[PDB]
């Protein structure tokens, strides 16, 4: 019973899971964009890239320890936005729309 | 070898509605100045407005007083429209105290020297009970543009008194601006134009000061352009 | 941002092991064992490694010779 | 003297305020005057017309 069957293993185990570092929201036009870019809300970007923010903040020495990094991110000072801007430069994100019919979804 | 525009007669049809004329405008600069001025006026005119209110018997915006028919929230909505002119200070505390049956209008505000109540007939509330009494203290600030409560919430700065009622600040006196360039027959010239800018305001900013300040701002940005470092 | 990798795939026509060599190079770059051979313009290390590949300085064989050296 | 003139406006943010903009002016002139000085006299001309009202200094 543990091996066989849907509820047990394979049929459910390695078939369709919820992943991390992901978000969802409504889409909007943004004509001024370049073809290879996309407008991303500040708050979502901060939430997604949180651990990157902590790592870079600690690397720059702005924070002694990780808890201080959390406190500085929850205050949201100018340094946090500067570090976020710095990490985002070339980092690409994946966009998906619910019915992914073909590979261009 | 040029011409140059001189500010001419400024007709006042009503307290709010005004026409300002500029006679000797060179060909082509009519539309340029018209549009530039329209933009600056609509965008950047400094004004004063109420920022927050404290009424005595009310804990929060959603409660209700005995003997009044408007909700407190509607009272704030009425105060948002209050047109006031402050001269010297940046933050003034006005006091409204009325009792008995009747419409509490803006005229009943305690008359201070530095504050001018432009439209004293403007209604605020209606009492409905002989012993019903309203007292309130309205804090009025100077500013430019449009600032909502929720943005200023970041800078709460000890908002601890639950009696405080924050109001969105529309720090802008000008409601409408239009301009017309029409042929300005000058006694010795063929093709010159005159600009007539008609502006409608809430009756706080005088036309001359508005136009002067707008021209000032545009001239300042042009000054910024004149020098070019190239360093 | 480096919007097209077309020249890098023209260097190695498989278009797949391109990703592998670029990943090895960018991993040698991030964990600071090595140094970039191209002047960086505030790019992250991925786009740096692609920019290096498209200029012909790095491939798999250069990686192998430099590693054994 | 200007053969071509165009201006693009694009988003630029000062660390908290995002609704601010950058102006990039691309200009082609016909050899006679170099672009910097062309811009110079353009801004100059507009300022002399405006001069009559501006007095807060």
């Amino acid at each position: 019973d543990m091996i066989k069957g849907k509820q047990g293993r394979f049929r459910q185990n390695l078939l369709g899971k919820r992943v991390d570092y992901s978000g969802r929201s409504v889409i909007t036009v943004g004509p001024y964009l370049r073809l290879h870019q996309c407008g991303l809300p500040k708050k979502m970007a901060l939430e997604l890239f949180k651990p990157f923010i902590y790592g870079k903040l600690e690397l720059r020495g702005l924070a002694t320890t990780i808890k201080a990094a959390k406190k500085m991110v929850e205050r949201e000072e100018a340094v946090v936005w500067d570090i976020l801007d710095e990490v985002i430069r070339e980092h690409p994100v994946l966009l998906n729309r619910a019915p992914t019919l073909h590979r261009l979804g | 070898e040029f011409l140059k525009p001189r500010l001419v007669d400024i007709e006042q049809v009503s307290s709010t509605h005004a026409k300002v004329t500029l006679e000797p405008l060179e060909r082509g600069f009519g539309h340029t100045l018209g549009n530039a001025l329209r933009r600056i006026l609509l965008s950047s005119m400094p004004g004063c407005a109420v920022t927050e209110v404290e009424i005595d018997g009310v804990l929060h915006e959603y409660s209700t007083k005995e003997g009044v028919q408007e909700d407190i929230l509607e009272i704030l909505l009425n105060l948002k429209g209050l047109a006031v002119r402050v001269q010297g200070k940046d933050e003034v505390i006005l006091t409204l105290n009325k009792s008995g049956i009747g419409p509490v209008t803006a005229a009943d505000i305690t008359h201070d020297g530095d504050v001018e109540i432009v439209k004293p007939q403007h209604v605020i509330c209606h009492l409905t009970d002989e012993n019903a009494s309203i007292s309130m203290r309205i804090k009025v600030q100077r500013g430019r543009g449009y600032v909502p409560a929720s943005t200023r919430i970041h800078s709460e700065e000890d908002e601890r008194p639950i009696g405080r009622l924050l109001v969105d600040a529309c720090y802008s006196p000008v409601e409408r601006i239009a301009y017309n360039v029409e042929a300005a027959r000058v006694e010795q010239r063929t093709d010159l134009d005159k600009l007539v800018i008609e502006m409608e305001t809430n009756g706080t900013i005088d036309p001359e000061e508005a136009i002067r300040r707008a021209a000032t701002i545009l001239a300042e940005q042009l000054e910024a352009f004149v020098d070019l470092r190239d360093v | 941002a480096r919007v097209t990798v077309q020249d890098a795939v023209e260097k190695i026509g498989n278009r797949f092991d391109l990703v592998l060599v670029a990943a090895r190079r960018a991993r040698q770059m991030q964990v600071g064992g090595k140094d970039p051979l191209v002047p960086e313009e505030n790019d992250k290390t991925t786009v740096i490694a692609l920019r290096e590949i498209e200029e012909g300085l790095i491939n798999n064989q250069i990686l192998d010779v430099r590693e054994r050296q």
